[PDB]
């Protein structure tokens, strides 16, 4: 029935301007009291209210981001637009637009009932770049690979070309201060096998067309 | 704090 | 601003449990409070609107109550689909505030982490940087503390970490922390230690290594 979808650039540069669009269907902004809001969520953080715009063009922004946000609507297109200025790495998050019911049957406006998938936007001054893969050298022993300085996500890691899966922990990459990513992948094994079994992480960063096979040992 | 668009209806 | 405090921020439970969680508001928001369930990777999903009204299409197990400053969300019987993060939102005042969230995970016996420390590779040392990493493997509960020490000096502002999601078979978590130093600094010091604090450990455990040896 009601569906919303966010669109825009997944990669924006610090200081540059971020423009997002919310395309919807199953409802129109001419319906009395209808609203469409924007909510963002930094990776691993809580939801943060951004702004709301209604049928009559009534608008409200989050006080903290007020001089940086501008919200508009185009009824001819069933689209709502959010423009955020001078973005920084801290604006890296997932942006969602949502629908808010209008008065019919009163209480149902007290909520945002339908949300869009959300769109992931990353703020970095960095350019595409393959990763460098370093060893994490080792009864239970642990070993791994540090996949460093790559951009942008994602990267894929497997062990022994897929043959090794149990005990594997590929962690979530972290966006470093340099604007580049860094992630580690570890696998826990029996010490006894450290001398007879080989352990190679297979790293693939398609964005840069970079593949690396890293043999790891004591 | 300013009130939401529908506060007045309750 | 209107503060919405969610309690408890984190919570462990099992399938079939009955849990209730709260959301406190600094000022009265009448009945204008909504509740959502958000599964990892998916957008928020409305459960309760107007504080007590069950949103059409939502399981009868969910319920809500409260008015003014106190509000609760109750799950009569917890299902697998319910291990997620929950949020409340008041839409009585502008701006529309969201709570910090309540994280609900699968409960298992307390498991202390297996700690390993990894020195920087010689190949990386040339790039001009030294990354030493600390692995906290398969622990429970989720909270853990990693403190880095170089020649007994507490390190601050030069590390980053990430946690994996709760394992689907053993319900544990795993954490990774990276201490980043300049090659110069790295060579200027001797002991590199990673001290881990975790409820499954009677006393903080320290894994370390000496740069040359």
């Amino acid at each position: 029935r009601i569906t919303l979808k966010e669109s825009g650039p997944p990669l924006v540069k610090p200081t540059q301007t971020l423009t997002l669009t919310c395309s919807f269907s199953g409802f129109s902004l001419s319906d009395f009291g209808v609203g469409v809001g924007w909510i963002r969520q930094p990776p691993g953080k809580a939801l943060e209210w951004l702004a709301i715009i209604y049928s009559d063009d009534d608008k409200r922004y989050s006080p903290s981001l007020n001089t940086r946000l501008t919200i508009t609507k185009d009824t001819s297109k069933n689209q709502v637009v959010l423009v955020m200025t001078r973005v920084s790495p801290v604006d890296t998050a997932t942006y969602f637009c949502a629908h808010r019911r209008g008065p019919t049957a009163r209480g149902p406006v007290n909520a945002m009932d339908v949300w869009g998938q959300g769109i992931t936007v990353t703020i970095s001054s960095t350019s595409t770049k393959g990763p460098s893969v370093f060893p994490l050298a080792p009864g239970t022993a642990a070993l791994g690979c540090l996949v460093k300085d790559y951009f942008p996500e994602p990267v894929t890691v497997s062990w022994n070309s897929g043959a090794l899966t149990s005990g594997v922990h590929t962690f979530p990459a972290v966006l470093q201060s340099s604007g580049l990513y860094s992630l580690s992948s570890v696998v826990t094994v029996p010490s006894s096998s450290l001398g007879t079994q080989t352990y190679t992480c297979n790293v693939n960063h398609k964005p840069s067309n970079t593949k690396v096979d890293k043999r790891v040992e004591p | 704090l300013e009130l939401d668009k529908w506060a007045s209806l309750w | 601003a209107l503060q919405l405090t969610q309690s408890p921020s984190s919570l462990s439970a099992s399938v079939g449990d009955r849990i209730t969680i709260t959301c406190r508001a600094s000022q009265g928001v009448t009945s204008a409070l909504a509740w959502y369930r958000q599964k990892p990777g998916s957008p928020p999903q409305l459960l309760i609107y107007d504080a007590s009204s069950l949103e059409s299409g939502v399981p009868s197990r969910f319920s809500g109550s409260g008015s003014g400053t106190e509000f609760t969300l109750t799950i009569s019987t917890l299902r697998p689909e319910d291990f997620a993060t929950y949020y409340c939102q008041q839409l009585h005042f502008y701006p529309h505030t969201f709570g910090g969230g309540t994280r609900v995970d699968v409960r298992r016996t307390v498991a202390a982490p297996s700690v390993f420390i990894f020195p920087p590779s010689d190949e990386q040392l040339k790039s001009g940087t030294a990354s030493v990493v600390c692995l906290l493997n398969n622990f429970y509960p989720r909270e853990a503390k990693v403190q880095w020490k170089v020649d007994n000096a507490l390190q601050s502002g030069n590390s980053q970490e990430s946690v994996t999601e709760q394992d689907s078979k053993d319900s544990t978590y795993s954490l990774s922390s990276t201490l980043t130093l300049s090659k110069a600094d790295y060579e200027k010091h001797k002991v590199y230690e990673c001290e881990v604090t975790h409820q499954g450990l009677s006393s903080p455990v320290t894994k370390s290594f000496n740069r040359g040896e």
